[PDB]
């Protein structure tokens, strides 16, 4: 039984533009198996209006998910996303950077 | 240029929890276009572009009617991938699968692809001649040995060569808009400086589709593949994709270096 | 359209 | 119909070639059979089909055009075992839908005609029966106005019949106002016919 | 080895529950009932895939209702059984899609068990005219009387079945076709070289295999219970 530790990315629809709405989106990629936790967080605390893509797999049959919520940027905001996973003895949190 | 149709099946097994979680979902290149999911309040076929919408109760009630027999099966595959390994009743286990065509230019039949994973590893494969089978291990032989004393590789390959090619046709003239279309890449640059000695640059492509693309470093010509840092490609959320690349290289001579983007939308390769 | 015929393993 | 065969009970000569086709109506099918019934039997498969063009078995060619969603048979040197339904099988998803069937009958190549109509009594001597045998296989015997008299068609034969073969039909009542001279009176038969007196 | 299926035939009462069983071949995931009726194709009737039914024909009543508990043998029933229920019901398993067909179930429904009759069984003698004129002697045979309509017919000569020169009717035919209680009729031939009809010690018997009332069935008139039973006639050569 293969497992696969996800790849993570956080990152904006658009170019942040304080104060302009936009989408934040949570890419986890290349993981197995399949069960796996990913939450959107606003200084700390999860975003309840967060949707997600379907389940789907690459060529290497490693699976890969997106999670986005609806956001409006701001300079004292912090966005970060959450993920848990087998194959993480601690929950990962990728905080967002908007140059990246 | 070339086009594709692949479906994508995932079975997990919720040992003690009841039925297994079945996802099944189809793409027309990177633009998915249907999805079921067991867990969700419809238990049909759902549409994930507009341009499916179109389709009529026929197709819907059809692609549901099939996309619960895939279910079934699956379900029983999984009962009997867990006897076929002794595995226990205790663990999780998954079964994927994905089959699907690729078709030229001209729109005819390229190659086709059907095969299964076991927990996250090969189990058996259509070869590229559509006439014979890989298996991986001494389990997936008892099926290799199954499936060719019922021939199942010459309905798959009529399938595959013609039911297959002929609907992703079908698709791609309804998606005309949507799935014929190339987005150049918005390009641009970004400067960063760590310290004074080692100063970071950022080559950035965004909103571009499809998401085939490279982005290359170049000190006068050479390929810096050393101090490199590529981030998969990854969708914007709305039909379009990004990615980008940097490298650290001393400060103040950043010009000797160069960040080469290629993509079908750009005619020539744009160089920044 | 997804295939009509499914084959067990 | 999903499925559609060529009308009509087909009947060809001994060493003939007899030829079924058949029509399906979901162009996404992937599995064709062709299987054959016996008279008071169990479809028994006989070949199946996948791609398109021809499959040669022996005597058996099938056709398979997905295109035209065509399928055919094609039996060269007819033997009398090959009578029977022949049942045209498509799939529909994980089952298998059948045709109606085309019932095929292989005729015996009768090389000397000679039709005459015989009068049979009892062994234990009811009724009695006419006996109308020894005719070629273009003529077909039709039943009567009658309601009182019985009449069998052309006589099916056994098939591991063997020397010499030939055809039969037979009629019988139970009134004394019956005779073999006009059993047969609503049929047509060869002027030939033998009324032995 | 095969699929198998029981009973072979079945008379049942108009209104009462009758019940059809069919062993597959073990290794057959999916299996399938058909219903069929002369001069037609089988007609789906339902689908099972180990024990599951997946499929079920849009048309079935639910009179009928098929079971596979263990995902191998399978039952199917008809409750309160009507006369357009009889027809041959068909079983049949496969690995994947190819079918494999059981021996089938016949059954017939009719409105009283008193409609059923064995047949009468007899025997004509070849015509002296047919000698003289083609030096062949043709026996016929003629099963009369009987219901339902399925009753097998061969011919013995001397202690051993022969085909050749034998030649049964297909289908048998209706005596009083203006009635729904109708009785039939079933002919056969043999032909033999005069010669060999003319040896006295020669002897034919023609031999009618009726399937009628089983054993459990409840007989209420003073005529002997129809039962499935053989019924023989037979005569011997003449040399005249």
């Amino acid at each position: 039984m293969i497992q696969r530790t996800p790849k993570i990315q956080v990152y904006s629809r658009h170019p942040a533009e304080n104060g302009k709405s936009n989408f934040l989106n949570c890419y986890v990629s290349g993981f197995h198996p399949s069960d796996i936790e990913v939450d959107l967080l606003k200084n700390g605390e999860r975003i309840e209006k967060v949707e997600h893509s379907d389940l789907s797999f690459s060529k290497d049959w490693s699976f890969y998910l997106l999670y986005y919520t609806e956001f409006t940027p701001t300079e004292k905001d912090e966005y970060a996303c959450r993920v848990n996973h087998v194959t993480l003895s601690q929950p990962k949190i990728v905080k967002w950077d908007r140059d990246m | 240029g070339s086009h594709s149709m692949r479906y994508f099946f995932t079975s997990v097994s919720r040992p003690g929890r009841g039925e297994p979680r079945f996802i099944a979902v189809g793409y027309v290149d990177d633009t998915q276009f249907v999805r079921f999911d067991s867990d969700a309040a419809s238990q049909r076929m759902e549409p994930r572009a507009p341009w499916i919408e179109q389709e009529g109760p026929e197709y819907w009630d059809g692609e549901t009617r099939k996309v619960k027999a895939h279910s079934q099966t699956h379900r029983v595959d999984l009962g009997t991938l867990r006897g076929y390994y002794n595995q226990s009743e205790a663990g999780s286990h998954t079964v994927q699968r994905m089959y699907g065509c690729d078709v030229g230019s001209d729109w005819r039949f390229l190659r086709g692809y059907h095969q299964y994973a076991y927990d996250g590893k090969d189990y058996i494969a259509l070869k590229e001649d559509l006439r014979s089978w890989t298996a991986a291990d001494m389990a997936a032989q008892t099926t290799k040995h199954k499936w060719e004393a019922a021939h199942v590789a010459e309905q798959l390959r009529a399938y595959l060569e013609g039911t297959c090619v002929e609907w992703l046709r079908r698709y791609l003239e309804n998606g005309k808009e949507t799935l014929q279309r190339t987005d150049a890449p918005k390009t641009h640059m970004t400067h960063h400086a760590v310290s004074d000695h080692e100063a970071t640059l950022r080559c950035w492509a965004l909103s571009f589709y499809p998401a085939e693309i490279t982005l290359t470093w170049q000190r006068d010509g050479e390929d810096q593949t050393q101090d490199t840092e590529l981030v998969e490609t990854r969708p914007a959320g709305d039909g379009t994709f990004q990615k980008w690349a940097a490298v650290v290289v001393p400060s103040g001579q950043e010009q000797r270096y160069t960040c080469h983007v290629q993509h079908e939308g750009l005619p020539k390769p744009l160089t920044l | 359209y997804l295939q009509p015929r499914t084959f067990l393993l | 119909k999903e499925v559609e065969q060529n009308s009509g009970p087909l009947s060809v000569p001994e060493g003939a070639i007899a030829s079924l086709n058949c029509t399906y109506s979901d162009r996404g099918s992937q599995s064709f059979f062709w299987y054959r019934q016996y008279s008071g039997k169990s479809p028994e498969l006989i070949m199946f089909i996948y791609s398109n063009g021809d499959k040669e078995d022996g005597r058996f060619t099938a056709q398979l055009n997905k295109a035209s969603q065509y399928v055919s048979l094609l039996i060269r040197d007819s033997q009398p075992s090959d009578s029977a339904t022949y049942l045209c099988a498509v799939n529909r998803d994980d089952k298998i839908i059948f045709g109606k069937g085309t019932r095929l009958h292989i005729l015996p190549n009768i090389q000397n005609p000679d039709p005459a109509v015989y009068q049979l009594r009892d062994s234990k001597s009811d009724k009695s029966v006419c006996l109308f045998t020894d005719f070629d296989s273009q003529t077909n015997v039709s039943q009567s106005k009658d309601s009182d008299v019985y009449i069998t068609d052309k006589c099916v034969l056994d098939m591991r019949s063997m020397d010499f073969k030939s055809n039969s039909a037979v009629a019988w009542s139970n009134k004394s106002d019956f005779a073999c001279a006009n059993a047969f009176n609503n049929s047509i038969i060869p002027e030939d016919t033998f009324f032995p007196s | 080895t095969g699929v198998s299926q029981n009973p072979r035939h079945k008379i049942t009462k108009r209104g009462q529950n009758v019940t059809f069983r069919c062993d597959p071949i073990s290794e057959h995931n999916r299996l399938y009932w058909y219903r069929q009726t002369l001069g037609q194709g089988p007609e789906f009737l339902t689908y099972f895939q180990n024990e599951a039914q997946l499929e079920k024909s849009r048309l079935l009543s639910d009179r009928f209702s098929a079971e596979r508990p263990k995902g191998s043998f399978s039952t199917l029933e008809i409750q309160r059984t009507e006369q357009g229920d009889s027809a041959m019901y068909l079983c049949a398993s496969s690995p994947d899609i190819e079918q494999y067909f059981g021996p089938g179930t016949r059954l017939t429904v009719t409105e009283d068990l008193k409609n059923v009759f064995p047949p009468e069984v007899a025997v004509f003698e070849p015509s002296e005219a047919e000698i003289s004129h083609t030096q062949k002697a043709t026996l016929v045979c003629l099963a009369t009387g009987f219901y339902p309509d399925h009753v097998e017919l061969s011919w013995w000569v001397n202690g051993k079945e022969v085909h050749s020169g034998v030649c049964t009717d297909p289908q048998p035919l209706k005596e009083q076709p203006a009635l729904n209680d109708s009785r039939y009729a079933l002919s056969s031939r043999l032909r033999v070289s005069a010669t060999f009809w003319q040896n006295p010690r020669n002897h034919f018997r023609c031999q009618v295999q009726f399937y009628g009332l089983s054993e459990n069935d409840e007989w209420t008139q003073d005529r002997a219970k129809p039962v499935t039973q053989i019924v023989s006639a037979e005569a011997w050569g003449r040399a005249d």
